[PDB]
């Protein structure tokens, strides 16, 4: 084990906490960017996960392929 | 080698496989394994001498710091 | 000289039938190749008693919803719900609701929309951005509309036969390697200028844009093994400015000894590593830009590794094998997750290039099948771009055009990169020509941050969304650690000072061989910059 401020990767190598959720893998098993709180945007809007921009309830569930993933009509419109 | 006298044997020659103690040269030729990194050009273009900082020698051979076996 | 069958030109001579606006002046005043009467004079108004259908097919209302297709795409039958007890005022249809003569409401999807496929009387917007070559650089979707926006560093410039976006800087140079010399060529100035000379057995070229920001890029080049002497990977500065012949280029070997035929070389500008593929050694390996810490990367199932490429944005390397089993394989820069992209309908895949600015699409040149094809980086949507390419040897992509070398002709050829239009010839050089490469900064995105945290001891290779540690060949990690390796570190290699005389003047070696310029008329400074 190591210090309180160091996040431990499953293999035993422990990295600083600042490198959690930093946008880059650092663990060989990617665990520092896995299990990390996903992005979100303000009320009535949605973030298309594939490109990461705020889109409105005009286009989520507009019956068609408004997000770059094409997936709103099943992943949002459940 | 031209044996017939008219190169009949060597025409359309497919290079042979190497056997268990032979190394296949760059230009598809087989030589004794003991000729690899022996401080001499045996494959015609020193292709045997290529990149032997990263291999051990035979049990009875001493290895120079340059990778050659003596 | 009657308009319905003969084009009456301005000079009072008339032109027979289809010759009007065919691409060659049959009139003799230039107006034969003009818009006038030949180019789109009428746009077909149709009445309440017709439907001008989905594709412009105008058909009588009696045929609309009669259960017999006139329109071709069956759009005169779309919906076709029937009963005079029904009106458009009940609003079943999502958008262009209309009333028919028989049996009540009938409704079209708006131009730029198709019927919902899960139901009739409902329509989706077409995502036109999925169509290949609909926009030059970027596409944004809207309800039956889109925009051909282009990314930062590209000014929108209206052009002939469509709009494109400019280079926002100095016109691109081509690099043209021959066995004895590398040559430059300004695509706008259209002049050769001297560069690396008195060399021998050159084969391939890549560059790093201005690593020290002192206004000098560096090109890496390969020398083949000859007779009984090994090859080399060597590197030298090249001016980004207009200077040449007056600047003695000094070659330096990286010291990567035991090297035979490096037919493929690529420089990772983000990871500061150089990737090359030795055909004779049957491997593709990596080392730092100065030639230290050599590590074999991929050594299995390689017959004859051809030209390679790297995409630091996606952390994916690409390479081609032109042996008995031709294939195009991609992998991480670390060397894990090796996979085969395309292995069918392949001849001699010998030149490969990635379109960074267009969905990171991959193009390659086949010198045996005589074709150039493009595939998405994951390997779906294969389409031949240009055929009858006269055996392309090498290719590179820049702006809205694709460049290649027609090998035995020694010619450099150019074409729309989306497969449209017709081929163009740029210039003619020796059959010793072995590449074309566009020397420009927009060609390699310089604002791609290296994810490495300096943690790695010797090498910090890239991988998708991160990095990884490695150490030279014939060494291993210190037990229990995945960062430090037992091999002794080596100091970085010092590159000799370059010659820098921009607007003119001649370089000169002083007592300690430091370069110095004799400034020309009307210019001053240590490097003759301002005057
Ligand atoms: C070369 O690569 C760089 C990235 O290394 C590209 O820069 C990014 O381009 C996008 C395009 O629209 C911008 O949004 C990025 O700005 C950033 O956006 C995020 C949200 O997605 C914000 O959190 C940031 O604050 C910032 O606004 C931009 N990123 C950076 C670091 O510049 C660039 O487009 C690309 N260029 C070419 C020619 O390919
Ligand atoms: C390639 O040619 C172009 C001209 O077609 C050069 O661009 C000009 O270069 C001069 C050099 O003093 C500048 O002052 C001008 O402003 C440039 N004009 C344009 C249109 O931008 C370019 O420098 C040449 N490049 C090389 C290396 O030869
Ligand atoms: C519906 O179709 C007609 C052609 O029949 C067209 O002129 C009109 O603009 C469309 N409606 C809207 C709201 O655009
Ligand atoms: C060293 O290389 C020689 C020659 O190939 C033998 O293969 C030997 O077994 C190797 N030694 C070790 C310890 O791997
Ligand atoms: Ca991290
Ligand atoms: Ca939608
Ligand atoms: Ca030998
Ligand atoms: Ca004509
Ligand atoms: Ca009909
Ligand atoms: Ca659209």
């Amino acid at each position: 084990e190591c210090g309180s401020g160091n996040f431990r990767c499953d293999n035993g190598y422990c990295i600083p906490a600042s490198w959690r959720c930093d946008g880059t893998r650092d663990c060989l098993d990617d665990t520092d960017e896995i299990g990390c709180p996903p992005r979100s945007c303000e009320s009535g809007l949605f973030l298309c996960p594939a490109e990461g921009t705020c889109i409105p309830s005009s286009w989520v569930c507009d019956e068609d392929k408004d997000c770059s993933d094409g997936a709103d009509e099943q992943q949002n419109c459940a | 080698t031209d044996d017939c006298g008219d190169n009949s044997d060597e025409e359309n020659c497919v290079p042979r496989e190497c056997s268990e103690s032979e190394f296949r040269c760059a230009d598809q030729q087989c030589i004794p394994s003991r000729w690899v990194c022996d401080q001499e050009n045996d494959c015609g273009d020193n292709s045997d001498e290529r990149d032997c900082e990263m291999k051990t020698c035979h049990p009875e051979h001493f290895q120079c710091t340059s990778g050659h076996c003596v | 000289c009657e308009s319905p069958q003969r084009f009456r030109c301005d000079n009072s001579r008339c032109v027979y039938g289809h010759q009007l606006c065919n691409g060659v002046d049959d009139c003799g005043d230039g107006s034969d190749e003009k818009e006038e009467h030949c180019r789109k004079p009428t746009h077909k108004p149709c009445t309440d008693t017709e439907y001008k259908c989905s594709n412009g097919n105008c058909i009588s209302q009696h045929y609309v919803c009669d259960n017999v297709n006139d329109c071709g795409d069956l759009s005169d039958e779309t919906g076709c719900n029937l009963g005079d007890n029904r009106t458009c005022a009940e609003n079943i249809c999502e958008q262009n609701c209309t009333q028919l003569s028989s049996g009540g409401f009938i409704c079209s999807c708006r131009p730029g929309f198709k019927p919902s496929t899960l139901d009739k009387n409902s329509c989706q917007d077409i995502n036109e951005c999925e169509e290949f070559g609909i926009c030059p650089q970027s596409c944004r979707n809207s309800k039956g509309s889109y925009e051909c926006f282009c990314v930062d560093g590209f000014k929108s410039m209206s052009t002939h036969y469509g709009e494109r976006c400019a280079a926002d800087g100095s016109p691109p140079l081509l690099l043209l390697p021959e066995n004895v010399r590398i040559r430059k060529y300004n695509t706008s100035s259209e002049k050769f200028s001297e560069y690396l000379e008195e060399e021998e057995h050159i084969q391939t070229i890549d560059y790093d844009w201005d690593p020290e920001h002192i206004g000098l890029s560096v090109v890496y080049y390969t020398v083949l093994a000859q007779g009984s002497q090994f090859g080399a990977i060597k590197r030298a500065y090249i001016p980004n400015f207009e200077s040449g012949s007056n600047n003695p280029i000094r070659e330096v070997d990286l010291g990567l000894k035991y090297l035979m035929q490096p037919d493929g070389l690529a420089v990772d500008w983000v990871g500061r590593h150089i990737y090359w593929s030795d055909a004779k050694s049957q491997r593709i390996e990596v080392a730092t830009l100065d030639g230290r810490y050599r590590k074999w990367l991929i050594t299995t199932q390689l017959d004859q590794p051809a030209a390679i490429a790297v995409n630091p944005k996606l952390g994916l390397m690409f390479w081609t094998d032109q042996g008995k089993q031709p294939k195009i394989e991609s992998a991480w820069m670390n060397g894990e997750h090796r996979s085969v992209l395309v292995s069918e309908n392949l001849g001699w895949p010998n030149g490969l290039s990635i379109d960074y600015l267009n969905d990171d699409r991959v193009y390659w040149s086949d010198s045996k099948e005589d074709v150039i094809e493009a595939i998405k980086y994951d390997g779906t949507d294969r389409r031949l771009i240009i055929n009858e390419a006269m055996k392309p040897f090498s290719l590179d992509i820049f702006e809205d055009k694709l460049y290649w070398v027609a090998k035995e002709k020694g010619e450099v050829w150019r074409q729309n990169k989306f497969g449209k239009e017709n081929k163009e010839k740029v210039l003619v050089v020796n059959p010793w020509l072995t590449q074309v490469r566009i020397f420009h900064q927009l060609r390699y995105n310089q604002s791609v941050s290296n994810p490495c945290k300096q943690v790695c001891s010797h090498l910090c290779l890239l991988r998708p969304g991160g990095y990884s540690c490695a150490c030279p060949q014939g060494s291993d990690f210190v037990t229990g650690s995945t960062v430090q390796c037992d091999a002794a570190s080596e100091l970085p290699v010092t590159m000799p000072p370059p010659c820098r005389c921009m607007h003119g003047g001649n370089c000169y070696f002083d007592e300690n061989e430091l370069p110095k310029c004799k400034c020309s008329s009307g210019y001053s400074g240590e490097y003759c910059e301002v005057g």
